């Protein structure tokens, strides 16, 4: 599972 | 970016920059363009690194030998001197300065290193490097040295590699063969070996940089140095009474200085190109100009014709042309860098015991006939912020992630391919495009790595791998205005097949 | 072919 990043 | 209605003049630290500075308050109280001269230091590495993304100074001063390779990378503007300008410099000035049949520098000065005696501490000075050890224990006596020079730089030390058979490349069919290079023949080793058994007999110290050798022969601490016509201002300041002569014979054979053209050039990337021209053209290379940097630091002999003529009785400059003529003047291509960075190493190492002669020079002839093509790019992404985000999927932004030259060239020349290998959470996340523009537009809500494996249409040349963060958020005042990472970097080519090569070249 | 040893400049 890959690291992917959003702020919300 | 390179301010507008301003010059930014990068000129070496050793070289008049205070009567640049002269010239340059002369040029503002005509025009009112503020004019700004550094001298940072390894200028000559300086520029190409900044010059590469369009930034540093609109005007370059250094030898022409770094110019081709300035040009051939895109950092120069061809200059536009009128027929009437190129009568008023000697036409050898702009042969130094004209790479590819275009002229890509003005020529300021020809340099040569000479001699330079303490006249005091030696009237006679030797007429060869062989006599220098008896005079060295002749002077040690009297707690002096007879020879000091910058041994960290390759430029004072290859007038005597090349006086017994010593050569960069050989001229050709009118072009220099980059295969053919003459730092590992029996002459550059015999050169190099008298310069090393110098340092091993104690005649010489092989961490003297050029401030050292400066200093000692300033404070009349060492009874001879090697150094150009720029260094005599210094020695005018210091009590030292000295003489400019020839430089000693080796084996019998005259010292070959590389002969350097001091050469101004116009930024690539600079707004100002007109202003340098004027600058350059009608303030700096004049009477007035050039004698108010001269004073400062003597530039040698100067390519404008008049004040060529005024100087020419000056016995240090008839020297200066006495060396010259017996050197070569250095070829402007490309390969001088490989070349030089090539023999500082082998003389550095051989002059503190790291390599032989034989081992040093052996791999300095293969560095300097190493080819090394560069191929800047840019490559990130753009990233759209949509105006709400799309509840279906919980997408927010549309981006494009890319990889593009930065210069505008035909990647597709070279490149067979890039792929952009994205986050498990797109379908076929392994996207391949095969002709340009090489980018891939996509929607999503994360900012996850991206790598982009670049193939060449040689498949033997090693395919380049980037990694880059996908942004969508800088987080700043910019609203719905579309957000950029994008870097610079530098594909290397070492020693690409023809095939490869010419794909690599238009 | 490799990239600079010298890092990426951000544009
Ligand atoms: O030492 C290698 C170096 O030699 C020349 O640089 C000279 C320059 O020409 C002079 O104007 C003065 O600045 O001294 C320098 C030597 O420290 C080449 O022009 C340069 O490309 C080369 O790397």
């Amino acid at each position: 599972a890959a690291r992917k990043s959003a702020p919300a | 970016k390179i301010e507008e209605g301003k010059l930014v003049i990068w000129i070496n630290g050793d070289k008049g920059y205070n009567g640049l500075a002269e010239v340059g308050k002369k040029f503002e109280k005509d025009t009112g363009i503020k004019v700004t001269v550094e001298h940072p230091d390894k200028l000559e590495e300086k520029f190409p690194q900044v010059a590469a993304t369009g930034d540093g100074p609109d005007i370059i001063f250094w030898a022409h030998d770094r110019f081709g390779g300035y040009a051939q990378s895109g950092l120069l503007a061809e200059i536009t001197p009128a027929a009437a300008f190129q009568d008023k410099l000697y036409p050898f000035t702009w042969d130094a300065v004209r790479y590819n049949g275009k002229l890509i520098a003005y020529p300021i000065a020809v340099e040569a290193l000479s001699l330079i005696y303490n006249k005091d501490l030696l009237p006679n000075p030797p007429k060869t490097w062989e006599e220098i050890p008896a005079l060295d224990k002749e002077l040690k006596a009297k707690g002096k040295s007879a020879l000091m020079f910058n041994l960290q730089e390759p430029y004072f030390t290859w007038p005597l590699i090349a006086a017994d058979g010593g050569y960069a490349f050989k001229y050709a069919a009118g072009k220099y063969d980059i295969k053919d290079v003459g730092v590992d023949n029996a002459g550059a080793k015999a050169g190099l070996t008298f310069l090393v058994d110098l340092i091993k007999n104690k005649h010489m110290n092989a961490d003297t940089d050029y401030s050292i050798a400066e200093a000692a022969f300033n404070k009349g601490e060492t009874a001879m140095t090697i150094n150009g016509p720029w260094a005599w201002s210094n020695i005018d300041t210091s009590a030292v009474n000295y003489g400019v002569t020839v430089l000693p014979t080796f084996k019998g054979q005259p010292s070959k200085p590389f002969v350097g053209v001091l050469s101004a050039g116009i930024n690539a990337a600079s707004p100002n190109k007109e202003l340098a021209k004027e600058f350059l053209e009608n303030y700096l290379l004049t009477d007035e100009g050039l004698e108010a940097v001269n004073k400062d630091k003597p530039l040698g002999a100067v390519a404008l014709k008049s004040y060529e003529e005024e100087l020419a009785k000056d016995p240090r400059i008839a020297a200066t042309m006495e060396n010259a003529q017996k050197g070569e003047i250095m070829p402007n291509i490309p390969q001088m860098s490989a070349f030089w960075y090539a023999v500082r190493t082998a003389v550095i190492n051989a002059a503190s015991g790291r390599q032989t002669v034989d081992e040093a020079l052996k791999d300095a002839q293969t560095n300097a006939a190493a080819v090394t093509i560069v191929k800047p790019i840019v490559y990130g992404n753009v990233a759209r912020y949509f105006g709400k985000k799309r509840e279906e999927d919980g997408h927010t932004h549309q981006w494009t992630v890319y990889v593009k030259p930065y210069r505008n060239e035909d990647m597709s020349a070279y490149v067979k391919k890039i792929q952009f290998k994205l986050h498990e959470s797109y379908g076929n996340p392994l996207r391949v495009v095969t002709k340009p523009p090489y980018e891939i537009t996509e929607t999503g809500w994360g900012e996850f790595e991206i790598i982009i494996k670049i193939f060449f249409i040689d498949p033997n040349e090693r395919p380049v791998t980037l990694y880059h963060l996908l942004k969508l958020f800088q987080s700043a005042m910019l609203g719905k205005k579309t957000v950029v990472s994008e870097f610079y970097d530098e594909m290397i080519f070492q020693d690409p097949t023809a095939m490869m090569q010419q794909l690599l070249t238009t």
